[PDB]
């Protein structure tokens, strides 16, 4: 069956998956395949098969959409099988998700499924979701018809059909809107310990419930701000279906001197309902800063009430805490203790090579010109970190749209597509951003 | 040059003072066949006209015109706008017209208002008026605004030094749609111009292109910090940006919130947030933060 | 009935098949390299058992598998970087075709 497991994406074409030649020179699967892919309940997905260098025989990197279709999340398996039948297409019915098309009107297929399909071949299954990015913003789309059925490949003679109504998005079907590891970019190193500690207690409950070893309970996450602590603590809720809860400091402590605790409390209680949980604690210094930095009962009170969860915290209903701070110095060393944060990961800010990546992350929905040379402003945002990077973004498209938009392109009055994926932003226009 | 059917042009910020003052830009005015003093007629929103004379400038942007809040008012359009402009050679020398003040912006004054404010300022100017408008008048160490109620040679004319004036008793009553020029503008701050420009376009597409964002994944900027002494004009620029942008304006002063016990003033802190939200666009100010 | 576009246009092609197999040149002497033909005549799947030839070969061999083939224009790609087989003339070895899948395209 030559089963693998599923692993991270990189190019990122979605209707591609990748293996090692030698994994493909067993059975024959040719540098171009239309593999298919079988799956959890009731899904599977055919996709081009390509070959990568840095894969593991054993292991195919796809990405969040296959994945998705296929309701799995990564280091699960599949069974890669030669898909013979799939044949070029005569038609074809999608509809586009509402919460993803709230906002624009005009037509969806000018601006995303042509440019999407247009002599690429395409090969897809049926209810299966693809994203199309642009017009800052990427629309998802659910085939609900094909023509030859259950599959097929776009071809340049494939009919599209965009008939008038916007479906839903059933709760089976998470969104590509949510966070995952292809959001966070720069944070290699650090992204894989988080990964490797939380990877057997939220994937493998079970295991710790048959064994006495005692796994990790507790991750500290360090790094100024806008590296990325509640970006990357959100996707590997997401990444590896576990629960997500957020308590946020300064909520907490804006509560009366009492009702703070009892949140605290009621946290930790709705967390060991949906284990594996992780719960993020965002702006810990907030709720717990070092030794002296207190100065009333109340403070110290919702401190120690923390401790206390924490140490309450049995191996039974695993849930793991992740709290982010500016540093050390900030939080209270009795949070460091054997049992709670014992666990700490440095996010540090980006390189040259990192804001690259962060870059392109955000400016994957965009448009952007060919005098557009990205590496130059990574080269140029020493300083900047993964927030700053991505506002900076934001600064440099909405200087476009500052320019085209006098011409009065319809404006002030609920949004057209085309008009969206037209506005091409200008190395000018990033320029102009970093000037600011 | 391709759309715009040559007479739609974008309100820009004065540089006349001139209320009867209107400014393009030579080579618009060349596009347009107008003369360096011709009568032009303007015409913005909720159908509404003005008639304003035109001169060129040197600083004007040829897609854009000048002209002061007291005709942007009139027009019932904002910094940012478009407007048609058209020639109006039709304009004559009016016979009689009536105006009359407007009761907010005379209460305290008496006395003869023709003599004090109308004589001096249609005065040998050749100021062309039409019927609705509202003009302003400064002197007596205040502005009177003034409603023209009814002009001779009917929808306008320009007011002659042969021109019968009558302002019969009575202050008129101040409609919704009509904002007083005694309200906040950018014209009312000087000595910003960088910062006042670069709070403008912030603000810009968030509040004046709400839609936008509905249909963008793009991350307009939400909290903007004003440092600098005290008196420097922070909390007049952010009235002046909200009221230039009709944009809803809270206000939440440190001071104020700072009176009340506790629990008082977080309830005022989320309330002020809540209101905003119900009548957005707004700018919640938090002054002395 | 149908529509217009931008692009272009019984039994027996066992022997078809046959002959435009029997039609090549397998060098013993010579390495492998086997080719997945998709057929713009639709989703005609073709299998080779070529060993490092050139595209002329390639372009006589679906000749000689369909018909129409004989006389209609086109070109040969790769999908996903999606170049399209340039000069037609190189040994597969060079294009790194090598155990691939070449899709035709009407042009
Ligand atoms: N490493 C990164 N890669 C991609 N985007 C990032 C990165 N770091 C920060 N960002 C962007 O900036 C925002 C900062 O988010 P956040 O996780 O809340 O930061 P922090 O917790 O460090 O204050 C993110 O939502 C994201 O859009
Ligand atoms: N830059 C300015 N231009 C014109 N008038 C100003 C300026 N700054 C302050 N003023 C005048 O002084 C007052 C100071 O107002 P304010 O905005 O409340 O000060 P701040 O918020 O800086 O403490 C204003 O109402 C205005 O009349």
């Amino acid at each position: 069956p030559n089963r693998l497991i599923v692993d991270e994406a990189i190019n990122e074409d979605n209707s591609v998956v990748s293996l090692s030649q030698p994994k493909m020179d067993e059975l024959q699967l040719f540098r171009g395949d239309t593999v298919l892919l079988k799956g959890k309940k009731r899904r599977e997905a055919v996709c081009i098969v390509l070959s990568d260098d840095t894969c593991s025989d054993e292991k195919i990197r796809m990405n969040r959409v296959v994945r998705n279709n296929l309701r799995v999340r990564l280091g699960d398996v599949i069974s890669i099988q030669p898909c013979p039948d799939v044949k070029y297409g005569k038609r074809i019915h999608v509809l586009p998700i509402d919460d993803t098309v709230e906002g624009i009107t005009g037509n969806l297929f000018e601006v995303y499924l042509k440019p999407y399909f247009l002599e690429a071949y395409r090969p897809i299954r049926k209810g299966d979701i693809f994203l199309v990015r642009g017009g800052m913003r990427a629309v998802e789309f659910k085939v609900v018809e094909t023509d030859p059925s259950p599959y097929c490949i776009v071809a340049p003679d494939t009919v599209i059909h965009c008939e008038g109504e916007p479906i839903k998005r059933e709760d089976e079907e998470e969104s590509l809107n949510e966070v995952g590891y292809d959001d966070v970019g720069g944070c290699r190193k650090q992204l894989a310990q988080i990964k490797e500690m939380v990877e057997l207690p939220l994937r493998h409950p079970a295991l710790f419930k048959a064994i006495g070893v005692k796994p990790p309970r507790g991750i500290l996450l360090y790094g100024p701000p806008g590296t990325g602590k509640t970006l990357i603590a959100r996707a590997v809720a997401n990444e590896t279906g576990a629960f997500f809860f957020l308590i946020n400091g300064p909520e907490i402590m804006s509560k009366l001197a009492g009702e703070s605790e009892s949140n605290l409390r009621k946290a930790f209680e709705e967390a060991e309902k949906n284990a594996p949980a992780i719960i993020f604690i965002d702006e810990l210094d907030a709720i717990a800063p070092k030794r002296e930095k207190t100065h009333g009962e109340v403070e110290r009170r919702i401190v120690s009430q923390l401790l206390t969860l924490m140490d309450g915290l049995k191996q039974r209903a695993h849930v793991i805490v992740m709290a982010a701070t500016n540093r050390p110095n900030s939080i209270d060393p009795a949070l460091r203790r054997f049992g709670r944060f014992d666990r700490e990961v440095d996010i540090g800010i980006p390189d040259a090579t990192g804001r690259l990546e962060i870059l392109q992350i955000h400016t994957k929905n965009m448009k952007l010109a060919d005098d557009v040379d990205l590496e130059q402003v990574a080269n140029e945002t020493h300083g900047h970190v993964g927030a700053d990077l991505a506002a900076l973004c934001s600064e440099a498209a909405l200087q476009a749209i500052r320019k085209k938009m006098d011409l009065i392109d319809l404006e002030d009055e609920t949004i057209d597509a085309e008009v969206m994926n037209s506005l091409a932003v200008t190395m000018d226009d990033f320029r102009w951003a970093l000037s600011q | 040059k391709q759309k715009n059917r040559p007479n739609r042009l974008i309100v820009d910020e004065a540089i006349n003072e001139d209320n009867s003052v209107v400014s393009l830009s030579q080579p618009k005015m060349d596009e347009l066949q107008l003369f360096r003093g011709d009568t032009v007629l303007l015409k913005g929103k909720k159908r509404r006209e003005a008639v304003c004379i035109v001169l060129s400038d040197d600083t004007c942007s040829d897609e854009k015109i000048r002209m002061n809040r007291v005709v942007r008012n009139n027009l019932r359009v904002r910094l940012g706008d478009v407007i048609s402009i058209q020639p109006c050679p039709d304009v004559k020398y009016g016979k009689r017209i009536h105006v009359l003040p407007i009761d907010d912006t005379v209460e305290g004054i008496t006395g003869n208002l023709f003599e004090v404010y109308l004589k001096p300022y249609f005065l040998e100017a050749y100021r062309p008026i039409r019927k609705g408008d509202i003009f302003l008048v400064r002197g007596g160490m205040r502005a009177v605004e003034f409603k023209v109620v009814e002009t001779d040679p009917s929808p306008y004319c320009i007011v002659a030094p042969d021109t019968v004036i009558h302002c019969e008793g009575e202050p008129i009553k101040r409609e919704d749609e009509e904002e007083s020029l005694n309200e906040v503008g950018y014209d009312d701050v000087g000595g910003c111009r960088k910062q006042l420009a670069q709070i403008k376009e912030m603000v810009e597409l968030p509040l004046r292109h709400p839609a936008l964002f509905k249909a963008i994944g793009v991350k307009p900027p939400r909290g903007i910090l004003l440092y600098g002494p005290p008196g420097t004009g922070k909390t007049l620029i952010a009235r002046a940006v909200a009221n230039e942008t009709g944009a809803f304006f809270f206000l939440i002063n440190g001071p104020e919130i700072m009176s009340k016990l506790a629990g008082e003033s977080e309830s005022n802190l989320r309330k002020a947030f809540e209101e905003a939200e119900k009548n957005a666009p707004a700018i919640i100010f938090i002054d002395e933060l | 009935g149908q529509k217009l576009g931008s692009t272009a246009p019984p039994a027996q092609q066992a022997e078809n098949e046959a002959k435009a197999s029997s039609s090549i040149l397998i060098n013993e002497a010579e390495p492998t390299t086997n080719i997945q033909i998709r057929l713009a005549d639709g989703g005609r799947l073709v299998q080779k058992f070529n060993h490092s030839h050139r595209i002329s070969d390639i372009r006589l061999f679906i000749v000689d598998a369909r018909p129409a083939m004989a006389a209609t224009s086109f070109v040969l790609m790769t999908t996903f970087p999606n170049k399209e087989l340039a000069d037609e003339n190189q040994t597969l070895k060079e294009a790194n075709l090598l155990n691939a899948v070449i899709v035709q395209r009407l042009t």
